[PDB]
């Protein structure tokens, strides 16, 4: 699901592991044609911070 | 198997609970054999309102949406519900029938 | 303890107004229509029952019309249960006046006494007042025929024509157009029936659901005869006035 | 006849003369376009192009650049260009940006908006004092506050206290506070802006506040001024939905207004008129009691007051020779001027129905009956009897 | 919820007495007073139409002053207007509507 | 609805055709018309009826007007309605909203729906001046005054408060009169039977008899409606009402 | 919004109140003599939460002490400003806090942190949640360099039921004080300052107006004086009497009691 | 005004669509009732007849009704205790009609938006007309209808809006070529005061 508000079905790219790719893994995706380029750490909201 | 608590589906956004069990249901219809575990249904239980607030009327809609999926124009196939309730007295005759 | 379960039932509101009396007027609007019309030869009291059924014996019933004394009868509009207490208080009071002065009670005195009881209950004791409105037909020598309405607060007001209970507004407006001071008991009987046919509490007005009573000075030697008409004597008058 | 002839003389020579002079001048201008002019107009076209997108100037950065916000969702860092400079611009002004490559190429709007058009009015109010007649004591609270420091601020200086600042018209509907605001502002001799606070509510973001800001800028140019923000109650505190909202922008707008009350310099020269149904229809968060000064409390016309109001209405009403004013007043109890207005109109309707030119006293009773109808109270004799 | 105006004479006295009692349990004497609806309005009228120093000299001017005060709020003929006069030492007369009508007409015409 | 027809001709027709006559004999112009009364009285049907003869564009507008969102929100098409209506002159706007907002947002002037409605109303005054007089009628229709919006609330605040009565026996008989032609005329003229037996609170109840009557005729395989077809038909419609009326007519105190 | 040692004393604050002597104890005492605290082994207080009804004069008092104690005064009010928008107000909070700390002998006031440095506002008039970033920054900053060299932190809240528990914990707040609705004689005093500035009657009883009033804030007493001015102008006098203030109190009481 | 096709890259009107398109799906299952017939019923034989008379009969024979002279059958309200199939009653009949059938729910008229909900009920009503005759069954209207009118927060007002629009639209304008909408209810205590009727 892009931050451009689209849902896109991608062929898995050989570069990354299928084990990093989870529900809400933040992912780099190629700007042009859309292919999972890389992985990114998760960001956490201010709601997360107070609690923890 | 979908273990879902029923106090877990409740949101102030109206028809969100009705949306959640409808999708859960559509998933179950595909994923046969499937048992849907509605645990602690007592949370969205009770009956009446319409002098209540629209949160209750949504709980009554959800409770009713349940009612839609089981019997109506949709049916169960090799889908199956188990409902768990911790008090049968919160639980309503429309689901003890 | 005792104060825990009390809510201070009888008190003023910020407007000055007594909660239980306001509530009481609602419950008298549930109860049937009762109309009184004061003619220049009598008083006609005509009431439509709040209950009717084919299994209900209404041919011995006198559930609205009750005689307090020989010259004063009432029609009832409100709770029958509540009214019963005031009815037997009135009988005792009228007989008490007769015992002590050997003279029949004037209509003013009897009404005032009942009114004091109703005020008293909201004043002290935390008691609910009687939720009834009565129309008193009475004769006395001094003021002649006198007509009175009493309300559940405990206040009485004179009239010439008046209605209490259900359809008070509708009955009143018809009376204003038709009433005249040259009316006789004959004319007043016809007016009462017509008004009840336009203020009917279902879709029909019948003899068997009508209670009817007059007090007429047409009895010989200037004496007053209270006649409570049976439903088949009402039926006779129902064909006379052309309701049927 | 001769009063016509003299006006005729003046008005013909001035109009006619002018037409001929304009007609010749359009030619005399266009023939020479040599030297300075041709050069100027040509450069201006080249730097520009077609089409030109509306913009807004948020701020100037002191290096001949600016931060601008477009009607498209993006915002942009642009260069200041052309004949229009940052000295000639000021923040919050609407500016022309060239479509392809965003740069300020000019201005022709000069801070003209469809909100700006509605607010503007520099003419005197329509109502003069006691059109608006009567609620004299109410005028004798608004005038104190609104007319008097503008007229002579001196008075307060000799008194030795801060001038008044704003007024809050609040209390009963149907007393004409929306009319009254007009009446006073005529008398003073000042400019009268009028804007409805419902048009400062926007579903677009950052737009709400821009619209509030335009008001005080305008107000200061044309000072002394009385600004009427009609219905501050309509910003209120309300909510459209709570499951898709709408209740964010309301706050930001309310806030932008509380700040420029005091914050547009401590002056009673930037007066405000806030009409409100009650104070508890507003956001309860409020500025302190003296910052808004006196709160003006409208209440029901008394017996004397509604003779005045009634009298105004019925003079306008034609063919009522069978009506006497007093008898109308006797039967009625205290009521707004609003309902007097309705009764007089319902009485024309009845008499038009009947097909009879005349308007009777009898007629009017029928109109009283209709207005009073569903105000009935039987708990009045519930307490009394 | 009841306040009273108690007035009269004492035996062998021609001094008029006008008192007001209220449901608080307090009472006060007054030269003139008004209670009930629009008591403020009638009272304001009485500030200019009654002097502490000088009451109405005659019975008739007192009667017409009370009719005049009622004709502010009450209005609507002599139907709803009542007047009771008490004169020294047990002389109570009640002035019927006919008497009141005459007084009303005189005030109306004069005004 | 005999009275109602006669009142509303003066209300709707006459300002349109002669705005000056309306002003001369009486005063002012209407700034609105508000229809209210019990359901089923046919107030919606009335506004359609009068508008035919008026010869203007009866647009209607059904329901709430926050419903537009697919080209943009409905939170300013209320306001701008003033403009839209002006363009399509001469035009009659049947902005309907039956009301279910209650008593809650009457207090204050709360609600965002009520604001926008309020804004249109503030606009609404200007129409007597923006192209002179009125020629466009703003006919609002609501069920009651209790459930109403705050801005529309007070008598004559949007002009013209007209209560629609429940129909009389004579009126019920006339409502019946017209449906009889449409159906096959009764044998034995038993039209008065229905009218005497019950009187409704709606023109809908009358209508309910016509349809009910044709269930029984259909079954019997006789087209023509008869007294017997009628007696069954009034008994069916009155059943609904007798049952709730026996519980206060019997077993009461 | 920021100022710099503004000239206000206790003379100009109407009355001396308990809440002023609790301010003296937080603010003056460690600045003047951090010595006595040290020898004692009690920690010097530097945290104060100020809460009460508005218009009590809390703002006058902070400045009063600012002048006395001789410390530069930095006022930030976050719900007055428009700096709140998704952590845009987080920058206001970060920057000014660090700047003030650089300055020696200084007072930092974040005022009206009911929101904008206060609790969530989802259930509120708005549907905001922008406020929780600005709250996030504020929490950290009061532990980043303590002991702060005798720099005092003030906080304004109307209701202290709108302030986050992380904020409420110790070190951030070392004194808690409720501002009290000023007494009748204490209103004679708040009135006295406004009345001395106004050309008035000499021999006026201040105590007569304060008797007539019930408990009213000092802001009200400031409005009443302006109001009396107005009625004085209307009669064409520019010298007021006890009479213009009898009027002025009647206007306010009937006016405000009913609503807000 | 109705839906239509535009080219992707020419951005113009090249082709037309039925208005049926871009509107609610009509039965999300297959349209007809599963093997359950009048044989399986087991009721309620009489009352099922009354449902046939109301729903299928006008649609099959129009001419017959024209003979009686009556307007065609009004909406049906199915109320009673549950385990009466009342829902199955409509499905069984509709099976045998051989006309379009529309299956939207009251729990599908829901929204978390502004006026999006009333807009959904609107697409059904128009859509019924286009694929005429049509049998409209709404499974629930219990908490989509309100006896007491509320508007406590904004979120009470959204439910109310759907009620308003349902009534007004119900109603006849051009007059219905449908059977007039069918609704089912566990009880009528959670319906409106008098607006059903
Ligand atoms: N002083 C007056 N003299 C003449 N007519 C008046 C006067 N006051 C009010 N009216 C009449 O009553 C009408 C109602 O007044 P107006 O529209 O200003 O109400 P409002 O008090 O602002 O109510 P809301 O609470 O709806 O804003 C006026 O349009 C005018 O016709
Ligand atoms: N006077 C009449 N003549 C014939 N049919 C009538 C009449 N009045 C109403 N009806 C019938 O009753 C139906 C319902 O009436 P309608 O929906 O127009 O009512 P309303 O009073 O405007 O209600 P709401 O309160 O729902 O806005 C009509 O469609 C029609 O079939
Ligand atoms: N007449 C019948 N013959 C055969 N089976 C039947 C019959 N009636 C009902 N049943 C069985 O019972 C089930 C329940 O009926 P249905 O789903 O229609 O309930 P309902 O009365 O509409 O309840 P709710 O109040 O939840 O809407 C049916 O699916 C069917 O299996
Ligand atoms: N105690 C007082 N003596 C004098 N004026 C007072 C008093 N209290 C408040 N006021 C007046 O009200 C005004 C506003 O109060 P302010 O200092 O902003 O306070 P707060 O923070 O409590 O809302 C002051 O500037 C002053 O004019
Ligand atoms: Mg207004
Ligand atoms: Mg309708
Ligand atoms: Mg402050
Ligand atoms: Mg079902």
């Amino acid at each position: 699901k892009t931050s451009s508000r689209q849902t896109v079905f991608l062929p898995m790219v050989g570069l990354v592991d299928p084990d990093k790719l989870k529900p809400n893994d933040l992912v780099g995706v190629n700007k042009d044609s859309y292919l999972i380029l890389d992985t990114l750490p998760s960001e956490f909201d201010s709601r997360v911070k107070a609690m923890e | 198997f979908i273990f879902s608590p029923a106090s877990g589906i409740v949101d102030k956004y109206i028809g969100e609970s009705a949306r959640i069990i409808r999708e859960m249901f559509a998933y179950a219809k595909e994923h046969e054999p499937c048992i849907i575990f509605m645990d602690e249904v007592d949370a969205i239980g009770g009956r009446r309102f319409s002098e209540g607030t629209s949160a209750d009327r949504e709980i009554q809609r959800t409770l009713m949406e349940l009612l839609t999926q089981m019997d109506g124009f949709d049916n169960l196939g090799q889908t199956k519900i188990i409902m768990a309730t911790n008090r049968p007295d919160t639980l309503d005759p429309a689901l003890l029938r | 303890g005792s104060r825990r379960y009390d809510s201070r039932t009888t008190i003023f509101s910020p407007e000055g107004r007594l909660y239980q009396v306001e509530y009481a007027l609602e419950s008298i609007s549930h109860a049937g229509t009762a109309i009184g019309i004061m003619a220049s030869d009598g008083i006609v009291l005509a009431a439509e029952r709040k209950v009717t059924s084919t299994l209900l014996e209404q041919d011995t019933s006198t559930e609205k019309l009750y005689k307090l004394n020989d010259k004063i009868a009432v029609a009832v509009a409100g709770l029958t249960a509540d009214a019963e207490i005031l009815i037997n208080t009135a009988r005792i009071h009228a007989q008490n006046y007769l015992k002590t002065y050997n003279e029949d009670i004037p209509v003013e005195i009897l009404v005032r006494r009942l009114s004091d009881i109703k005020q008293g209950y909201t004043q002290h004791g935390g008691l609910r007042p009687f939720g009834v409105s009565f129309i008193y037909a009475g004769y006395d020598d001094r003021y002649g025929y006198q007509l009175y309405t009493s309300n559940p607060s405990g206040n009485y007001t004179g009239w010439k024509a008046i209605s209490v209970g259900a359809n008070t507004s509708a009955a009143q407006t018809l009376l204003q157009m038709d009433y005249k001071d040259d009316m006789k008991v004959d004319d007043a009987i016809e007016l009462a029936l017509k008004t009840l046919s336009k203020t009917t509490d279902s879709s029909a007005l019948t003899y068997d659901r009508l209670e009817f009573a007059t007090i007429r000075k047409g009895a010989n030697d200037g004496e007053v005869y209270q006649k409570i008409f049976k439903p088949q004597e009402i039926k006779d008058i129902l064909v006379k006035t052309g309701i049927t | 006849t001769r009063c016509k002839l003299k006006l005729l003389r003046m008005e013909r020579i001035k109009d006619h003369l002018l037409l001929e002079e304009e007609f010749v001048s359009n030619s005399e201008i266009l023939k020479p376009f040599e030297k300075k002019q041709e050069e100027e107009k040509k450069q201006l076209e080249e730097i520009r192009g077609n089409p030109l997108s509306i913009g807004t100037l948020e701020e100037i950065i002191d290096d001949d650049h600016a931060i601008v916000t477009s009607p498209t969702m993006p915002d942009y860092y642009v260069s200041i260009l052309s004949f229009v400079d940052k000295e000639l611009l000021e923040p919050g002004c609407s500016v022309l940006l060239h479509h392809k490559t965003m740069s300020i190429v000019g201005v022709l709007q000069d801070d003209a908006d469809p909100m700006v058009s509605v607010m503007k009015m520099d003419k005197s109010p329509t109502e003069s004092y006691s059109d608006i007649g009567g609620l004299e004591s109410q005028i004798q609270e608004i005038k104190e506050s609104v007319e008097l420091p503008l007229t002579h601020p001196e008075l307060y200086e000799e008194m030795g206290i801060k001038p008044p600042k704003g007024v809050i018209l609040y209390g009963a509907p149907g007393t004409g506070k929306t009319l009254l605001a007009k009446a006073v502002a005529n008398q003073t001799s000042a400019t009268f802006l009028r804007i409805v606070g419902s048009e400062l509510i926007q579903k677009y973001l950052g737009d709400g506040p821009r619209l509030c800001r335009q008001i005080f800028k305008v107000a200061g140019e044309n000072a002394p001024s009385i600004v009427f923000i009609d219905e501050i109650d309509a910003i209120g505190t309300k909510r459209y939905d709570s499951n898709s909202g709408g209740e964010r922008e309301i706050q930001r707008t309310m806030l932008e207004l509380l700040n420029q009350l005091d914050g547009f310099d401590d002056r009673g020269d930037v007066k405000v008129i806030m009409a409100t149904n009650k104070i508890e229809t507003l956001d309860p968060a409020l500025i302190r009691p003296g910052r808004i000064d006196r709160k003006i409390l409208f209440e029901n016309p008394d017996l004397s007051t509604k003779k005045k109001i009634l009298g105004i209405h019925t003079s306008k009403m034609n063919l009522s020779e069978d009506v006497n004013l007093e008898t109308l007043v006797t039967t009625k109890d205290d009521l707004s001027g609003a309902d007097i207005q309705a009764m007089c109109t319902e009485a024309g309707l009845l008499a038009l129905r009947e097909r009879r030119m005349q308007v009777t006293a009898e007629d009017f009773k029928q109109a009283k009956e209709r207005v009073m109808k569903n105000k009935v109270e039987e708990n009045l004799e519930g307490l009394y009897l | 919820g009841v306040s009273t105006l108690i007035a009269g004479f004492d035996p062998r006295d021609d001094e008029p007495k006008l008192y007001q009692t209220e449901p608080s349990g307090i009472y006060s004497s007054w030269s003139a007073q008004t209670i009930g609806r629009n008591s403020k309005t009638v009272r304001e009228f009485l500030e200019k139409n009654y002097d502490r120093k000088e009451p109405p000299a005659t019975v008739e001017e007192c009667v017409k002053l009370t009719v005049r005060s009622l004709l502010e709020v009450v209005q609507t003929g002599a139907k709803n207007i009542e007047i009771t006069v008490v004169k020294p030492d047990s002389d109570i007369v009640a002035l019927s509507s006919e008497e009141i009508n005459q007084y009303v007409t005189q005030i109306e015409q004069e005004k | 609805l005999t009275k109602q027809i006669k009142e509303i001709k003066e209300v709707i027709e006459l300002p349109v055709k002669h705005p000056e006559l309306f002003e001369s004999l009486g005063i002012a112009q209407p700034k609105g018309v508000i229809l209210y009364g019990p359901p089923g009285t046919g107030k919606t049907l009335l506004a359609r009826a009068v508008a035919h003869h008026t010869d203007c564009k009866f647009i209607r507008v059904s329901g709430a007007e926050l419903v537009q969102k697919y080209i943009g929100e409905g939170s300013r098409m209320v306001r701008e309605l003033f403009v839209m209506a002006r363009e399509h002159a001469p035009s009659i706007i049947f902005m309907d909203e039956i009301d279910s907002i209650g008593s809650t947002r009457v207090e204050g002037s709360g609600g965002g729906d009520s604001e926008v409605q309020r804004t249109m109303l503030e606009l609404l005054n200007q129409l007597d001046g923006f192209e002179t007089s009125k020629n466009i009628k703003i006919i609002m229709a609501t069920n009651r005054l209790d459930i109403l919006d705050p801005a529309l609330l007070r008598p004559g605040r949007i002009d013209r408060k007209i209560e629609f009565p429940p129909p009389s026996v004579a009126a019920r008989a006339e409502i019946l009169r017209i449906h009889s032609r449409k159906m096959n005329l009764t044998r034995g003229i038993n039209l008065r039977k229905v009218a005497e037996k019950m009187n409704g609170c709606s023109g809908a109840d009358v209508k309910g008899v016509c349809t009910e009557a044709g269930m029984y005729a259909l079954r019997e395989r006789r087209i023509h409606v008869t007294q017997e077809d009628f007696e069954l038909a009034v008994g069916k419609v009155m059943n609904k009402n007798q049952e709730t009326a026996i519980s206060v007519a019997k077993l009461f105190k | 919004t920021v100022e710099e040692k503004p000239d206000v004393t206790y003379s100009d604050v109407g009355g001396c109140k308990d809440q002023i002597e609790k301010l003296r104890e937080v603010v003056e005492l460690p600045l003047l003599s951090p010595e006595r605290f040290a020898t004692l082994g009690i920690d010097p207080p530097k945290g104060i939460l100020l809460y009460g009804p508005p218009g009590t004069g809390k703002t006058l008092c902070a400045r009063a002490v600012a002048n006395r104690t001789d410390a530069t005064f930095i006022r930030v009010i976050g719900s007055e400003l428009v700096q709140k928008y998704v952590g845009e107000g987080a920058r206001m909070v970060r920057e000014l806090f660090e700047m003030a700390r650089t300055k020696k002998a200084c007072i930092i006031f974040f005022d009206e942190i009911d929101a904008v440095g206060g609790a969530r506002f989802d259930d509120g008039a708005g549907g905001d949640n922008e406020v929780q970033r600005t709250m996030l920054e504020l929490i950290t900053q009061l532990d980043g360099f303590d002991p702060r060299g005798n720099i005092k932190v003030m906080f304004a809240t109307n209701r202290p039921n709108t302030l986050d528990p992380a904020l409420l914990r110790p070190g951030r707040i070392d004194r808690k004080v409720e501002f009290s609705l000023p007494d009748l004689e204490g209103r004679a005093n708040i009135f006295r300052i406004h009345s001395k500035s106004m050309s008035v009657e000499r021999g006026i009883r201040w105590e007569l107006i304060s008797r007539l009033c019930p408990n009213s804030t000092g802001a009200e007493l400031r409005s009443v004086c302006t109001e009396a001015g107005m009625f004085a102008i209307r009669a064409r006098r520019k010298v007021a009497t006890e009479k213009d203030f009898l009027k002025a109190v009647d206007k306010v009481i009937s006016g405000y009691k009913k609503f807000s | 005004s109705m839906s239509v096709a535009l080219h992707r890259h020419s951005n113009a009107l090249v082709d037309i669509l039925p208005p049926d398109s871009d509107s609610s799906i009509s039965v999300m299952g297959e349209n007809e009732k599963p093997d359950v017939t009048y044989a399986d019923v087991g009721g309620l034989d009489m009352q099922k007849q009354e449902i046939r008379e109301a729903v299928e009969l006008p649609l099959v024979q129009a001419d017959l009704y024209e003979q009686i002279g009556i307007d065609p059958p009004r909406g049906v309200l199915l109320y009673g205790p549950p385990g009466t199939g009342k829902t199955m009653l409509v499905k069984a009949v509709a099976n045998s009609t051989k006309a379009a059938f529309i299956r939207v729910n009251g729990s599908e008229f829901v929204h978390k938006y502004l006026g999006e909900g009333p807009r959904m009920v609107r697409d059904v009503f128009r859509l019924a007309r286009e694929n005429a005759p049509s049998i409209i069954f709404i499974d629930e209207v219990d908490s989509i209808a309100t006896k007491r009118f509320d508007a406590q927060t904004g979120s009470d007002r959204e439910v109310q809006r759907i009620l308003i629009e349902l009534l007004t639209q119900m109603d006849g304008f051009d007059q219905s070529t449908n059977v007039k909408v069918i609704m089912a209810t566990n009880r009528a205590d959670t319906l409106d005061p008098a607006l059903l009727r």
